[PDB]
Parts: C-alpha cells; structure tokens; sequence
C-alpha cells in the first residue's frame, strides 16, 4: 500500500514513490526470493532540502511503515564539541543495541533505525572557504569504520538530513555506502491545496467549522509558503476566532455562557493572513517601502522611458525559454533618483520573491562576512520558481575611495561570478544595479558583464522645472508667474531630490520672503554645471 | 486645514451625490471633488455595480452611468477623522475582535494596552479554556515568547503579572552569561536542572498539570554567533544545542513556557526564531505623555489614600516637565520625593532622634518634587547638563554680520527639522579656516534647538582606541539616538576621527565607509 493521504504527509507523490522503488523493495518481497538471489539491503539515505519543509515527518513515517523500534535521535553539534575521549564512547554506545542483538539471534531481527539530524557539520573537513576548516577528522573515520570499514553488519539503516547539499565529503557517497540521495522542495499549488486540507481535518468532523471558509481560495494567496508555516496560519486563526469567548474579570475564567456557537470564520483567516504569520522565501511590505518615501511624480519624457524599458525587461525575462538569466544597470549623476526607480521597477512585476542587499544593514563588517552575506542572499534566490534582486549602490560595497585608489578584491571577484552565473534548471532571474560613478566600473571590467544600461537625467529645462513645481503643488499662480520671468530664459541643472530640500528651506520664512529666498538659492546650489 | 468631528448623514450625502452627479460617468479609481452643506470632501470611486433588470423585465464594471435610483455607499479613508452616519454606511474592513475588557489600573501596569492584548490573544488564549474542547480542536499550544526593548520600561513585571494572573508556580529566574560556566558537566547539568519538576509533575499528573514559566534574561550572550560576524571577536557557541534539543524535538513537554527577554534584537540567530520555535515578538518602548501620567498616578495612591498628599502637588503638571523619562526614573523620582519632605522633621543631639512637636502635618510639598526633577534623578535618554556645558567657554559675542548669518541659518534650519513631513533627516556642514570658532557656535545652536535629546560625539573620548574600537563606539551612539521622537547630534573635527597626516595620507578606510552610510539611512518611522 502507498496510501500517502492517509499518514499526514501530503504533497510528496513522486519522492516517496522513487524511494520505495530502489530502496525499499527487497526487505518486502518474501525472505524466500531475497535469500536466493543473495541481493544485499542498501543501509543509508540522504535528504536535502530547505528548512522546514517536512523532512522529519517522512523519516519517522518510514521508520513506521516497516515495524521496527523506537528511532532513535542524535544531533550534529552535540555529539561533537564534548570532552575528549568521550565522543568516541558516545559513537560507540550508539550502536550496542543493534551489536547486542546482532550477537545474540545473528541475521534475524528487527530494524533499528537512526536519524543523524545535521551531518554536514561533524563529518564534514570542507569548512576553509572562506574561513577555516575543523580538526574533528575522528569523529568521520570512525563512523565510517563502523558503518563499513573492515566489518560488516545486517541490522541498520542511516537516514541523514541536511540543508546544504555541497558541504559533503564524497568519502560519505561511495555506492556502498549512503547511496540513495533525494531533494524535497517548496509544494506547488497543489501541494499547499492538499496541506491545508489534512491539518484542518478534525474541527470539520465535528462541524465546528462554518461553511463559508473556502479551501480551493486559499490555495492560491499563498504563494512560496513553506509547508511548516501552514499550520501557523491555521493556529493563528484558531486563537483569533476562539478569543472572543474569554470575556472575564479580575481572575480569568471562562465563558461559559455562550461556549457552543464556536464558529471560525474566513475573516480570522484573512486577518491571521494579512498581520502575522510573515513567510520565509515570501517578501513584505517593509523592505521595498522605505525606500519609496514620496511616490513618482511625472516630470518629462525620461520617467515613462525608463518604466517602459523596465517593463519590457520583466515581460521578457518572464515569457522567454531560451534567456533564464536577465541583468540591467542604472546610472546617472548623484542625487538623481536612482534607488527610488528601481524598486517601483520591481515591485510591479508580481514576482513571489523579492529582496533588496542594500549596504546600510552591513555597517562595519570584515571583507569575509560581506562576501558570505551575499552569497547567502543569491543562493536563497534560486529555490523560487521566479525571482528578482536588486543591489544598490554598488561602490559602497567595493569601497571604492578615490584617493589610492581603494578597492576590495575579495568582493568584485565574487560579484562578477554571481552576475554571470545561471541558475538550475528550468528556474528564472533578474537582477537591478544601480551606480553613481560610471566612469570608475568601466575600468574594472565590470560593465562587460551587465546585459544593458539606461541612463537617468536631471531637469535641463526651464519648462520641466515649472511642470515639476506645479505637479507638487506648493507655489500659487503669482509666485509660479514671478519664477517663470525668470527661469524661463535660462537654463537650469539640478538634480530632482535636490527641488525638495530646496523647496523645504524655502517655505519657512514669513509669507512675503518665500520667492526671493528660494531665487537666491537657486543660483549657488542650482545652475551650476 | 478644514477638518472637523461633526457627524455626517451619509444619507443626505448620498442624495445629494445622485441630485449633483445624476446621468454622468464615472470609472474605477476616479478622483473627485464633491460639496455638501457647503463643505468640501475628496471622493476616490472603489467600486462599480451594474443595476438589476427592471420588473418589467451585481455584475462589476469598470466605468458606468449615474441615474436617480442609483445607489451610493460612503466608507472613511484609512486614518480618517471624518464621522459618518446613517444607512449608507458599507462595512467592509478588517478588525479582528473585541478583546476582553481589561483594567491594567489594578494589576500595576500603565502605558501597555496593545501589546498586552497582542500577548495575551496569542500565546495565552489557549491555555484557559477546558482541555475538552481544546483536545477537539487538536493544538500545540504556543511554547515562546520574545521580548526586546531599552532597558528599564517594565519587562519582567509584564511577564511577573501575566504569571499571577493564571493560576501557576512561582517563575524561575536564570542569568545569560550565568550560565556560561567553565567547563562542560556544570553548564548541562544546569541545562538539566530547569526542567526536572516540570517533567515529574507531568508525568506524576498526567496532561493535567499547571504552567511552569522560565524567564531567561539576555539571551543574546548565549545562542550568539552573528556576534562572531563583525570586525574582531569569535567565539564557538555549544549551548544553544542543548536548549534546542529540550525545547523541541524527542521527550518534548506540554506545560512549559519560555519568555525570552533581550537588548539587541538583531544579535539573534535564525536558529531559534522559526515557527515551532520562539514564535511571537513584541517590542516595549518608551512612554509618552499619557503614559506618564498614567505610570505617575499609580504609584501614588497610597499616599492619596491616608492623606500624606498636599492639594497644591498636581501630578498633571509633573507629565510635561519630565521628558522622555523611562517608566523606573518615575518611580525613582517619587521615592527620592519623599526622603527631602521627611528629612526635615528629624533632629539629632548625640543622637538622631524623630521630632514629636511637629511630627504631625507630615505631608510630602511641590518643594520637595521641584528640587528632587532638578538635583536628584538623572535621566538617561533624555537632555544633558554638563556635555554642552564646557564646550562654549566665554559666551558668543557680535562682531560683525557672519555671527548673525550663522545664528539664523542655524535656526531655519532647525526648526524646518521639526516642522516637515517630507524630509526626516537633514544635515548640515560647517566650515572655516582654523582658530575661528566653529565648535563653539554648533552647541550653542543645540543647546537653542530645544530638543529633549542631545548627545555629542568628540574624540576627547576614544583616546588610543582602535578603528574597531571607533567604529562600535559611534554605531552605539546613533543608534541609542533612534529611540526618541526628536534627536540632535553634533560630530567635531571629522579629520581627526579619519587620521588624516600629509606624510601620505594615511586615512583609515573602515570609519569613512560608516560614516558616508550612516548620514544617509531614515529613522524607523515618523521620528
Ligand atoms: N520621478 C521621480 N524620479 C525619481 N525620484 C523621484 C521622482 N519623483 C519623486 N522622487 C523622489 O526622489 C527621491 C529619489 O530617491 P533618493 O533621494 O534616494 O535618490 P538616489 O538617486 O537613490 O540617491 P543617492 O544618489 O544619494 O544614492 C525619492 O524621495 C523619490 O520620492
Ligand atoms: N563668533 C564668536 N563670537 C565671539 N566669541 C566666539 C565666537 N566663536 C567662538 N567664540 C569664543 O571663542 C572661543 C572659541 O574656541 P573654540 O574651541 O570654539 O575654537 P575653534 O577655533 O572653533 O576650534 P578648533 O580649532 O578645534 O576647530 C570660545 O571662548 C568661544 O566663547
Ligand atoms: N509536507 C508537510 N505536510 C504536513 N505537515 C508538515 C509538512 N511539513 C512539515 N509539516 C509540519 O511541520 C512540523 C515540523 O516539521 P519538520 O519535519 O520538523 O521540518 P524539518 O523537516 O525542516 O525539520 C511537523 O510536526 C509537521 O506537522
Ligand atoms: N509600565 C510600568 N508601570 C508601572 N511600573 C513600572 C512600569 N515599568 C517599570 N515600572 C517599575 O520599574 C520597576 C523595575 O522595572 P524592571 O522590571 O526592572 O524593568 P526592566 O524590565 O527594564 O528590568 C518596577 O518596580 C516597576 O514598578
Ligand atoms: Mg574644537
């Protein structure tokens, strides 16, 4: 039987499926048949994945499906990092039940499973990257002499679990050995459908669960969310709707007055949805709305270029099969208006994920950390069906000072990889750079890298000042006619961020002195090329 | 500039809407400007319905015609005074519930409404109903709780009351780095010893038994490794497994309840904040006026009670000479309040002896609160005394036009900082020849700015620091700045902070590539 519904882990059709297929299939077959043929049993398993997906639930399920003991558990950090000469007994200890037995009734017993929760940690001697690798080489030689070094045995089966596949010595996936492999990931639609339809399955039952809540729509406003975070959702609505019935004085007591009539309802859904419950590879409405402090304002030609350009990119990178990987960099003088485009660039392309490596939360840190916090944010980027990043300011992460010159060569080279490298298979990008020094990238070789470049221009015109002036609405019609006699024949250079300062500074002399200061202003800061 | 509280009948105003804008289009979204009873409001179009068949004979559309018998449904824009009444009033929003009534003047605590609501629906709505219909619903009742904020603004005495509330044992009390002990054997035997009477009374019980809540305290010392991501320091974290491993995972319990409680909310890993794992998080900041007043009026009530309280103290006053004052400087105040008032009636002639002619009339005067606000407590975040009090020496006299130029600009300039929306954060730089009194004028416009915060950064404090030295101590200085509604800073002599020498130079390029980024980064929200 395969009745995957029933057991509590839904979603995983195909894994399961695979796995039973290869692994699993020789110790159900009767005994007679496996001991003819003399075929062997595959004794360790390997699962990577992101965390918190159900990685555990299908361990303990398949300890389960055949009869067998109790699991047993042990942890990564534990079993090292304890006085010496004991983590060598623990090792030891670890497996006497399974010896015992083993001595006692020979080749017939039963199964006793482990879960080595966090392998990639103590048998692991690929730590110097970026830092320093661990002296902990014992702790893997004698786990491998015990699973197979010169001695054998017929009552046992590893299951790791792992969250970085690539930190794996290949002495642990010699077939022999760990052989069978498999990645779970993210559910789709379907699978979020079917999740949320098993962990609300008893309040149904017992109608407490009013029929107005729909399932098949709440398949779809959660989108990217991991499997664990579900049952929050459902946990959160629960509270909500049941609080409503604790109406109580001094010392809390329950209100029994109405205790039946306990009916959830889709608005506790929704409120749960919208507050709390923030997904992991889902973005909010925090990140990009710090940045876009004033809205965009209309001021000429360049603004609906540059929106139509940036939307022409998205379409693309969303409906091409042959150009997985996009990239665009932004430039134009300071104080232009640079970040403030670039996320209202992304943040129409309804991409389920979204996030912003700007340098303001990285203040003081060493070359080492910067280059593993940006390889954490690209590498949580490509386990999305479709992403897109952006990275601001770029000369404030290589550090470029002109005097020297200064730069870090730990960091261009990293990010000169990362612009040029494809993700998996089947998979999508887009990547948005913003720069205020053009002239420096170009000599470094950076440039060469990026797909295309748009450029970004000041007010250069008497009548986009006077547009610009009239769209924000501050001055009246005597003040815009005073100015225009004057700025009209003239030309002007200023750059849009600088108008509001200015505009600020001006507007707090008394009512008769706000067009003389604001003209005198204009003359040192603005118009000056 | 026109706003008022008067109620409006929507009725009307949905009369008059189909009698002015009768047999024209609107669409989706579409902004305009409609008077009634010769008052001016901004209407933005949310939705449009095409109408019924006739008798004789609720699709959404984008753009449509207004007639006589259609119908109009007036709701309030978000963060809208404007009261309306009536019929055409359509209730679509979101709320969540009405939650229990509550009276925070007994238990002890001003100041915190939503976050104790916010508490108190989250992790204990869960815990007071009957096992029965909790098992029918099947749960895992919430086993974390974070907390983070300045120090002194009532932590532990949130979680101290919520205990006492529900019927439970005493709370335990552990220390972070008290529990960082040597070596191994004495630290996982504490580990160990937290959680035996839990495990026993569970056990001895059944899934009966009471709540067992164990308040930590800086756990950001322990389960601390984004501490080893800066420019020194490094340290190997092991004990964070263990908690783990108890928390969650085999042999797991159901009557227990952590509360952590930190300082630093962004030196935690994301170990253990997953859901499953400490779930909620809540910040405590500091009170405002109303919390003042509220915090004052609390822990004066006994005195009130036996009459000890002169009429002339009012407390109303004391909540608008007390800026930005934690909730324990309160109560250090009202302590420190009393020994003036009773240090009088006691004389001593080899001997201190308590006075029996006048030791009635005991009653606590607005002199004794005057002289404790000025010479007694000393706030913490709030204005100094001494800092901008050395720095100008001999006055500011007038010698011409530029001092009068500087002193205005200065002025605008501070007061644009506190009267717009639009631009939270503007700096300004001075600049002169040396010897010519330009550290002297900037606190003299501080000190005229009136802010309830002002600090100043100098390096007459970082004598043969390091650059990492340099770098916290400046990061610590603006950051503490974050936590009022209105903030001042002063930075002298910016080229001593990089040393710059002309035998080279010689800068230091860690400080220059803070500074750039920390003149530019907005306050969280509104400050
Ligand atoms: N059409 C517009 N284009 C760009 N910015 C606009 C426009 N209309 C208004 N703005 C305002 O201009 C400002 C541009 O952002 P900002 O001041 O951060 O510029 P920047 O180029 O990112 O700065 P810097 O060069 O210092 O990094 C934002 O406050 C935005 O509200
Ligand atoms: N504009 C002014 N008018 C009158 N007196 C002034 C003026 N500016 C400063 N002073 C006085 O002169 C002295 C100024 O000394 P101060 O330490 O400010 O020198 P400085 O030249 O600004 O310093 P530094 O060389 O470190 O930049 C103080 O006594 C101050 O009272
Ligand atoms: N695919 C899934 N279907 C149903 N429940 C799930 C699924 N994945 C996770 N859960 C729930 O999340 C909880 C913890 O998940 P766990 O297996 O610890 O995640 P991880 O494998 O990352 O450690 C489980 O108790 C389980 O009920
Ligand atoms: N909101 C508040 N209401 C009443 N008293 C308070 C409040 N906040 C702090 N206090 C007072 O401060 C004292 C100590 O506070 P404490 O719990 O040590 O603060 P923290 O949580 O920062 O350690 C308590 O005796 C309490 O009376
Ligand atoms: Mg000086």
């Amino acid at each position: 039987d395969w009745n995957f519904e029933k057991m509590g882990i839904g979603g995983l059709d195909k894994e399961f499926s695979d796995i039973f297929r290869r692994a699993f299939a020789s110790r159900v077959f009767p005994p007679e048949i496996v001991e003819q043929m003399g075929c062997k049993h595959v004794k360790g398993i390997l699962l990577y994945g992101p965390p918190g997906c159900g990685k555990t639930l299908l361990a303990r399920q398949i300890g389960k499906m055949l009869n067998a003991r109790e699991p047993k558990v042990v942890n990564g950090p534990e079993i090292l990092n304890k006085y010496v000469g004991e983590s060598e007994a623990n090792i030891r200890k670890l497996f006497a039940d399974a010896e015992e037995e083993q001595r006692r009734l020979g080749a017939n017993s039963g199964l006793h499973i482990i879960i080595f929760d966090e392998i990639d940690a103590i048998c692991k001697q690929r730590g110097s990257m970026a830092g320093s690798t661990g002296v902990h080489d014992t702790v893997v030689n004698q786990l491998l002499s015990k699973i197979d070094g010169v001695e054998q045995l017929n009552n046992i089966l590893v299951i790791g679990m792992t969250n970085r596949p690539d930190l794996i010595d290949e002495a642990l996936l010699r077939p022999g050995r760990l052989e069978v492999k498999m990645e779970i990931g993210l559910p789709d639609e379907k699978g979020r459908l079917q999740i949320l339809h098993i962990h609300t399955a008893r309040m149904r039952g017992h109608q407490l669960l009013s029929a107005d809540v729909d399932i098949k729509e709440l398949a779809v406003e959660t989108k990217n969310f991991s499997g664990a975070e579900l049952e929050g959702l459902v946990r959160a609505a629960q509270s909500t709707a049941m609080n409503r019935h604790i109406k109580a004085s001094t010392k809390v007591e329950v209100d029994m007055e109405k205790a039946e009539s306990l009916q959830v309802t889709r608005g506790d859904f929704l409120a749960s949805l919208e507050n709390d419950i923030k997904p992991a590879f889902g973005t909010n409405q925090e990140d990009y709305a710090s940045y876009i402090m004033n809205g965009i304002i209309k001021w000429g030609d360049p603004v609906t270029r540059v929106l139509d350009d940036g939307e022409l990119l998205v379409q693309q990178t969303k409906n091409s099969d042959r150009t997985p990987l996009v990239s665009v960099l932004l430039e134009g003088p300071p104080h232009s208006g640079k970040t403030a485009l670039a996320a209202k660039i992304a943040e129409e392309s309804n991409f389920p994920f979204i996030k912003i490596c700007s340098p303001d939360k990285m203040i003081g840190f060493s070359e080492t950390a910067k280059c593993q916090a940006m390889k954490k944010i690209f590498d949580d980027a490509y386990k999305s069906q479709l992403s897109c990043v952006v990275v601001d300011d770029i000369e404030r992460l290589l550090d470029y000072v002109p005097i020297g010159p200064r730069f870090s060569n730990l960091v261009l080279q990293a990010l000169l990889v990362l612009l040029k490298k494809a993700p998996p298979q089947g998979r999508k990008l887009l990547i948005i750079g913003t720069t205020s020094r053009k002239d420096v990238l170009q000599e470094m070789e950076m440039l060469n890298a990026f797909s295309t470049t748009i450029h970004v221009p000041n007010i250069a015109t008497g009548e986009q000042l006077l547009e610009a002036l009239e769209l924000l609405g501050n001055f009246k019609d005597k003040e815009r006619t005073t100015i225009a006699q004057q700025v009209k024949g003239k030309k002007v250079w200023i750059g849009i961020k600088k108008l509001l300062m200015l505009i600020e500074m001006s507007l707090q002399m008394d009512p008769e002195y706000r067009v003389r200061k604001f003209l005198a202003l204009l003359r040192e800061e603005g118009a000056s090329p | 500039k026109n706003i008022d509280s008067n109620p409006y009948d929507t009725d009307k105003m949905a009369a008059e809407f189909i009698q002015q804008f009768n047999n024209q289009a609107f669409s989706v979204g579409q902004q305009l400007v409609f008077s009634f009873n010769d008052k001016l409001f901004g209407l933005l179009v949310k939705d449009i319905e095409a109408m019924d068949p006739s008798i004789l004979k609720r699709q959404k559309i984008e753009v449509g015609l207004v007639v006589g018998n259609s119908q109009v449904a007036f709701e309030k824009a978000e963060n809208s005074s404007l009261n309306l009444i009536g019929k055409a009033k359509t209730k679509e929003n979101r709320q969540s519930i009405i939650n229990p009534d509550w009276n925070f003047e007994k238990m002890g605590i001003g100041g915190l409404d939503k976050e104790f609501s916010d508490i108190f629906r989250r992790a204990f709505a869960s815990r007071v109903f009957p096992p029965e219909i909790v098992e029918q619903m099947g749960c895992k009742h919430v086993k974390g709780i974070l907390l983070y904020g300045p120090p002194g603004c009532g932590k532990t005495l949130l979680a101290r009351q919520i205990g006492k509330m529900l019927n439970a044992r005493e709370p335990k009390v552990v220390n972070g780095p008290e529990i960082l002990n040597k070596y191994v054997g004495e630290s996982e035997a504490n580990i160990r010893k937290l959680f035996a009477d839990a495990e026993e009374e569970q056990r001895r019980l059944g899934a009966n038994s009471g709540l067992h809540i164990i308040i930590f305290d800086e756990i950001d010392a322990i389960c601390k490794q984004r501490g080893s991501m800066a420019g020194s320091t490094g340290v190997h974290d092991t004990v964070v497994n263990q908690l783990l491993s108890k928390i969650d995972g085999v042999e797991q319990l159901n009557n227990i309840l952590v509360i952590g409680m930190t300082n630093r909310p962004d030196l935690i890993d994301e170990a253990l904040l997953r859901p499953g794992r400490l779930e909620v998080k809540m910040e405590i900041g500091l009170p405002d006026e109303k919390g003042r007043l509220q915090i004052l009026h609390i822990h004066t009530a006994r005195m009130r009670g036996h009459q000890l309280l002169s009429a002339d103290v009012d407390i109303k006053e004391l909540a608008v000479e007390t800026k930005n004052f934690s909730g324990a400087e309160l109560e250090g105040l009202v302590r420190a309040a009393q020994s003036t008032a009773m240090n009088r009636h006691i004389k001593a002639s080899t001997k201190v002896e308590v006075d029996m002619e006048k030791a009635e009339s005991l009653q606590v005067t607005r002199g004794d609160f005057l002289a404790s606000l000025e010479n007694d407590i000393k706030p913490a975040f709030g204005t100094n005394q001494e800092d901008y009090a050395s720095y100008i020496m001999n006055g500011i006299i007038k010698w011409g036009d530029p001092v009068t130029r500087v002193l205005d600009d200065g002025e605008l300039l501070v007061q644009q900082t506190k009267n717009s929306d639009r631009t939270p954060l503007v700096s300004v730089l001075l600049e002169g020849p040396p010897h010519s009194g330009k550290t002297a004028l900037a606190a003299k416009i501080a000190e005229e700015s009136n802010f309830p915060f002002i600090k100043i950064c100098s390096p007459d404090k970082m004598i043969g620091f390091s650059e990492t030295a340099k770098c916290q101590a400046m990061k610590k200085i603006f950051d503490d700045a974050y936590k009022s509604q209105l903030s001042c800073v002063v930075v002298d002599d910016i080229e001593r902070l990089l040393d710059y020498v002309p035998i080279g130079p010689r800068f230091s390029n860690l400080v220059l590539q803070a500074l750039l980024v920390l003149l530019k980064k907005a306050p969280p929200q509104g400050r």
